[PDB]
């Protein structure tokens, strides 16, 4: 319940990561119901987005940074579930549901 | 000698046998403090004020005389403080914070910028003489 | 006859009984006083020229201070 | 200027700040006696009225 | 009527402040210096400004735009 | 404790004796005169210090008092004042733009305290509610119209208050 | 119990390794301690007969971006028994959790939530550590010096969605920074 | 347990009050306030203001006790500057602080009474409130957010005739207090709604950081005006009422008595009011007179400096507290030597008091929750900042 002490090493931090990932995935049906996503996106895409977020930070080696990331992820999950702010194609911070990029940006504006 | 009807403090029950309770608590304290190294200032301070209070309690049979000579609140509050000191003595044995580290450094600053008379300032007044006896014994 | 539907105007007509006319402004608003003590001696009020469609913003500056007890000078003395 | 808002010479008249005691009010026996006597005499009158109605 | 006044004044019924101040004739002074406060009561005007009248052209108070000239020379 | 005191307590409880006093002094106020003000024919009292709608003032010659020193803009706690200025055609230091966002302003009067020439003031008007937000974005010409409309009262109040500030 | 007695007695009685810095000043007696001794120091001050620091008045953070440990956490405490005030401070960074003092002072619960919300400092053994002041789903810690005054997002009613929604900010008139230095 | 989500979106019960309660029938098992609905970033805004521009933020924290927070902030700035305030200004400050205390207590008592169904005392008390608002407006030109008390003293001197009108108010206020009391104090329904409701022990009050009436109701004799006096409070006679039961009824009685003692203090301030300056004479921190600035260079320069850059405060930090009507109101001010506060932490008593709602309301009826909220005297401007 209470905020745990910082992970002593990468093994226990990885264990906390796995626990957070399980808790996030198990809450997917509740999120699908709350945001009415049955005809918008598959549950596996939500799982895939969560896992991709975990993977993009796979280079972190400091257990304290991992603990902080897990705490922030838990808070964001709690706000998504308990205090949902429905938009359409967007849940929280994730979008749900022949020329190079330079030319497009140049046509857009002078600030890239 | 008359029994106290109220302490006037909500939740602070009257203790009619406050003298015996205080004597037992102080004796317990003077025993349990011996687990602290003799050189530690905490031990000397506790022994000093605990012995003074215990002597006052032993001499005076009327709790009103104990409250008057001590200058420290009702006997019920003196009991709260004694129990808290015993609790603190237990935590401190367990923490074992004693001794001085090898590369111990400590910065003292005595900032003397004055403040106006009119701004809020705590001016409690002088403590009972035992506090100063305890302090001077600690310094010496 | 405006008294029957407009009760706000009726209260002014009633309390005008026995009042002293202090002055009239350029819009025709009439200013009255009593010199008694009911609302701690505050007995200044204005009867607007338009018995319908009266509005508080129709009080000119020279009389606004007198009406709000800001000054004891009437609109006439200020204008002079 | 040299004139500031303040108390008059001698200060202001003293003002009370403590509660004032109003009054005890009607006596208890008096209320018990009035109610009891009204009950007894009125029930006697109820009997008289019932006899007349009959 | 100028470009400065046209930035804010969109009503031409009244004269602009620039024309109004220009219509006030210069105040004649006995002397080569005059102090302007912008009001008969100095506390209700502008900070006191001392103006030299050595030039033939009327001298302008930089706070209220009042103009002063030497009466004799 | 005693039959008399127990009886007196019982009667008082049964006969609601203490409820009578509240009824009585509620009824006393029923016949007294009322304190209600018959707005808009009658108004509440205000003082010469009252901080109402801002206004820009002129000298009696018609010249603007404001010299675009920008002190009011600097001090404004709400950043509700926006000024632009330049040399006028006759060389005068004058505003080209003087805006007050009446919806940012906190009506604190700091601008009036800061002004060195009594140009900007909070006048006595408080009845200026509008139907649109844009009408509450006052520009320089509107403020000068306010000053022309309220000049006599503003000057009287300034005469009154010059002995304190 | 004056600030001369508190300074001298605390020097004589406290374990030495608890206090790194001691200031005596009319601005307040101040003790600086490492994060690992904060809890024990506060428990000592609360329980000890000659201090009886029973009231935790508040906890607040201060951001110092030029410091390796940028956050300073300040504990303002009061002894109604001796009519005296004490300030105890410790430093912290963005990832290092410090001990909660809720078990010592129940009043700390919300003040710790506030420190976490405003600055991002986390508290070990805090029973319920979530944001308390900001909007749900808020990102960032507004009282950090690098957090912009107007933030990053604003809200408005969106008729097509029939709801209030959040978008990146757009300022009609930007905040003007007046540098008088 | 079922969960009742109570948010009164109206000033009947605060207005941004939001409560999640767990109930066992009509019995409250746990009360969880949700706050931040009035969090406006005051502490962040202040860091972008000069010390003078920051002052109006303090009127808007406990916006029923405006001048008290003004006073606390001024005192903190004076403390860091080592600035000496003239005696007349000290007396005016205390006089206005006690007027504010009366304004706060009238509002708190009668809004609580209206919440538990007594309608008339609200109207009766708000007329007296209107008279006191008139004193605010006569000195500052504002009914509520005066920004009148400032570092160094007060913005302006009293207008002629104000002291006489205040004396006239004091001559009749005791009867108004008596009327409120006879409406409430002895009434059996009022006692049944307040006696043994929200009991607080002295240990609980200390543990949860309670102050003011919330602390004195539990028998703890503690008032900052006597414990850590400021301005001219040490020259004034007044009593500190303390409770014996620690419940809502004791706190109601304490607030009534505090109004009586405030009346006493006001009378003393009126009689002891001295002549002289209302602003500190140090010409590096206070505005010159209008006539001086229009006549003297040094004065003009100082006026320009003061209203553009503001004064500097030497690098330091301190905590300053006053006995606000709602309890201990404190400011932790950090200065870095510049003309803007580096950090301004505001310590609001309502924050501690509302945190205590869970333990206070445990095992009480649903209808007692509003009673306990009323006895705490919560204003969310200071809770949320
Ligand atoms: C021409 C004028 C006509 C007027 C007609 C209407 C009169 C006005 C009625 C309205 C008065 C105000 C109403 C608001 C009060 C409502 C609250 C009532 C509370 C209540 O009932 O309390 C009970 C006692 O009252 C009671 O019990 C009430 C019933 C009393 C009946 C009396 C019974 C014995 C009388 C003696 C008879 C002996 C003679 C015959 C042999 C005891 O409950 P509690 O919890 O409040 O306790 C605390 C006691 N402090
Ligand atoms: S009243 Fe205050 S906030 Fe409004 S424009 Fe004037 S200085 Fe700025
Ligand atoms: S209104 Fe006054 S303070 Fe503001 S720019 Fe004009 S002269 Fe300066
Ligand atoms: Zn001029």
């Amino acid at each position: 319940i209470g905020v745990p002490p910082n992970s002593a090493n990468l093994t226990e931090a990885r264990r906390r990561v796995f626990d957070f990932f399980r808790a996030a995935c198990r809450s997917i049906p509740t999120i699908m119901d709350i945001y009415n996503l049955q005809d918008v996106v598959a549950p596996s895409q939500l799982r895939y987005a969560i896992s991709a977020q975990i993977r993009n930070n796979a280079h972190i080696t400091d257990p304290k940074v991992i603990d902080l990331l897990i705490f922030k992820g838990m808070e964001e999950l709690t706000d998504i579930v308990d205090h949902a702010k429905q938009r359409h194609h967007i849940i929280g911070q994730y979008v749900v549901g022949g020329k190079t990029d330079f030319l497009k940006n140049f046509y857009t504006s002078n600030y890239f | 000698a008359k029994v106290k009807q109220t302490t006037g403090i909500v939740g602070l029950d009257v203790v009619p046998n406050a003298r015996a309770v205080l004597i037992d608590l102080y004796s317990k304290t003077l025993k349990e403090i011996q687990a602290v190294p003799e050189d530690e200032g905490y031990r000397k301070a506790v022994e000093s004020f605990t012995r003074q209070r215990l002597n006052v309690c032993k001499e005076e049979e009327d709790w009103e005389m104990i409250e008057k000579r001590l200058g420290c609140g009702q006997v019920e509050e003196l009991i709260e403080e004694a129990r808290d000191e015993l609790t603190l003595i237990g935590k401190m044995i367990e923490w074992d914070p004693w001794g001085v580290p090898d590369d111990y450094e400590c910065e003292v600053i005595e900032n003397d910028a004055p403040i106006p008379k009119h701004v809020p300032q705590h001016r409690p007044g002088p403590l009972p003489e035992q506090f100063y006896k305890t302090l001077e014994g600690l310094i010496a | 006859m405006r008294c029957l539907p407009d009760g706000n105007l009726l209260q002014t007509k009633i309390h005008n009984i026995g009042a002293t006319l202090v002055g009239v402004d350029k819009f025709g608003n009439k200013y009255y006083q009593k010199l008694g003590d009911t609302q701690y001696g505050r007995h200044r009020w204005v009867e607007y020229a338009s018995k319908d469609r009266y509005n508080a913003s129709q009080v000119p500056a020279e009389w606004h201070g007198w009406l709000h007890f800001i000054t004891d000078h009437t609109g006439d003395e200020l204008l002079s | 200027p040299l004139l500031q808002d303040g108390p008059p010479p001698g200060g202001f008249a003293p003002v009370r700040y403590a509660r004032r005691i109003s009054n005890t009010g009607p006596s208890a026996m008096a209320m018990f006696l009035a109610v009891s006597g009204a009950f007894a005499w009125g029930m006697y009158q109820v009997g008289q009225g019932n006899k007349i109605r009959r | 009527v100028g470009n400065h006044t046209a930035k804010w004044m969109q009503d031409r019924s009244k004269k602009s402040p620039m024309e109004l101040i220009s219509e006030v004739p210069p105040i004649k002074v006995d002397g080569r210096i005059v102090a302007c406060e912008g009001d008969t009561n100095p506390a209700l005007g502008h900070p006191i400004e001392f103006i030299c009248l050595d030039l033939n052209e009327p001298a302008i108070c930089k706070y209220c735009g009042l103009r002063y000239v030497q009466d004799h020379h | 404790k005693d039959w008399n005191t127990v009886f007196e307590r019982s009667i008082n409880t049964l006969f609601l004796t203490e409820m009578v006093r509240g009824l009585s002094l509620t009824l006393k106020y029923f016949f007294d005169p009322k304190v209600t003000i018959n707005y808009p024919f009658e108004k509440g009292p205000l003082s010469p210090r009252f901080r109402g709608e801002h206004a820009l003032r002129r000298y009696p010659t018609g010249e603007e008092r404001c010299i675009a020193c920008k002190l009011c803009e600097a001090v404004c706690p709400a950043q509700a004042i926006t000024i632009e200025a330049e040399e006028r055609e006759d060389g005068s230091r004058r505003t080209t733009r003087y805006d007050i966002d009446m919806t940012k302003c906190i009506y604190c009067g700091f601008c009036q305290e800061a002004c060195p020439v009594d140009a900007i003031v909070e006048g006595p008007n408080f009845e200026f509610a509008t139907e649109t937000h844009e009408e509450l974005l006052y520009d320089k010409e509107k403020l000068l119209e306010n000053g022309d409309r309220w000049e006599t009262e503003i000057a009287e109040n300034l005469r009154s208050e010059s002995l304190y500030r | 119990m004056d600030n001369q007695f508190i300074f001298k007695y605390s020097w004589e009685t406290l374990p030495k390794k608890w206090v790194k810095k001691m200031e005596r000043s009319e601005h307040g007696n101040r003790f600086d301690t490492n994060t690992d001794y904060l809890f024990q120091l506060l428990c000592f001050l609360k329980l000890h007969t000659y201090t009886r620091v029973q009231v935790l008045i508040d906890i607040c953070g201060v951001d110092y971006p030029s410091r390796k440990r940028r956050f300073e956490v300040v504990y303002n405490l009061l002894s109604t028994r001796y009519n005296s005030r004490i300030r105890v401070q410790t430093s912290a960074d963005e990832v290092t959790r410090i001990s909660s003092v809720v078990s010592l002072f129940p009043s700390a619960g919300w003040w710790e939530r506030e420190v976490w919300d405003m600055f991002g400092v986390s508290f070990i053994n805090h029973p319920d550590l979530r944001r308390i002041l900001t909007d749900y789903g808020f990102e960032g810690h507004p009282l950090r010096k690098d957090f912009p005054l107007s933030g990053y997002v604003q809200v408005r009613y969106d008729d097509p969605e029939k709801r209030v929604v959040s978008e990146p900010i757009e300022m009609t008139q930007e905040f003007r920074y007046f540098d008088f230095a | 347990n079922f969960t009742l989500n109570f948010g009164p979106q109206h000033p009947a019960a605060h207005g941004v009050l939001r409560l999640v309660l767990e109930m066992n029938g009509e019995v409250v098992e746990r009360a969880e306030p949700h706050i931040g609905l009035l969090h406006r970033g005051t502490e962040k805004l202040i860091e972008y203001k000069t010390y003078l521009q920051a002052l109006p933020y303090f009127d808007r924290l406990d916006y029923v006790s405006m001048m008290a927070q003004e006073h606390a902030y001024s005192l903190a700035v004076e403390k860091l500057l080592n600035c000496e305030v003239p005696l007349r200004a000290q007396y005016i400050r205390v006089l206005f602080c006690e007027i504010t205390r009366i304004l706060n207590h009238l509002l708190a008592l009668t809004t609580h009474a209206m919440d538990v169904g007594a309608l008339t005392p609200f109207l009766w008390a708000f007329e007296e409130r209107e008279k006191l608002l008139e004193f605010y407006e006569r000195v500052s030109g504002a009914r509520m957010h005066a920004s009148f008390i400032r570092p160094g003293g007060v913005a302006q001197d009293l207008p002629l005739g104000l002291c006489r009108d205040i004396d006239s108010f004091t001559q009749q206020f005791a009867s108004r207090i008596d009327e409120l009391e006879e409406m409430l104090t002895g009434n059996r329904i009022w006692k049944q709604r307040l006696v043994d409701i929200g009991t607080v022990t002295a240990q609980q009050a200390k543990d949860w950081g309670f102050s003011g009436v919330m602390l004195r109701g539990s028998g703890v004799c503690w008032d900052l005006r006597r414990a850590a006096p400021y301005d001219v409070y040490d020259q004034l006679d007044f009593d500190v009422p303390v409770g014996t039961r620690g419940d809502c009824y004791d706190r109601y009685c304490i607030r009534i008595e505090e109004m009586r003692q405030s009346l006493r203090i006001i009378v003393q301030c009126l009689n002891q009011m001295p002549s002289g300056m209302i602003k500190a004479d140090d010409r590096k921190l206070c505005p010159p007179s209008r006539c001086r600035m229009k006549l003297s260079m040094e004065s003009l320069i100082h006026h320009f400096e003061l209203y553009t850059e503001g004064f500097s405060v030497p690098a330091s930090s301190t905590y300053t507290a006053v006995e606000a009507p709602k309890g201990e109101f404190g400011v932790f001010l950090v200065s870095n030597g510049s003309n803007r506060p580096y950090r301004c932490k505001i310590r609001a008593p309502g924050f501690a008091h509302l945190q205590g709602l869970d333990f206070m309301s445990k095992h009480h009826m649903l209808a007692d929750v509003v009673t306990i909220i009323g006895t705490q005297d919560i204003v969310f401007g200071e809770v949320d900042r």
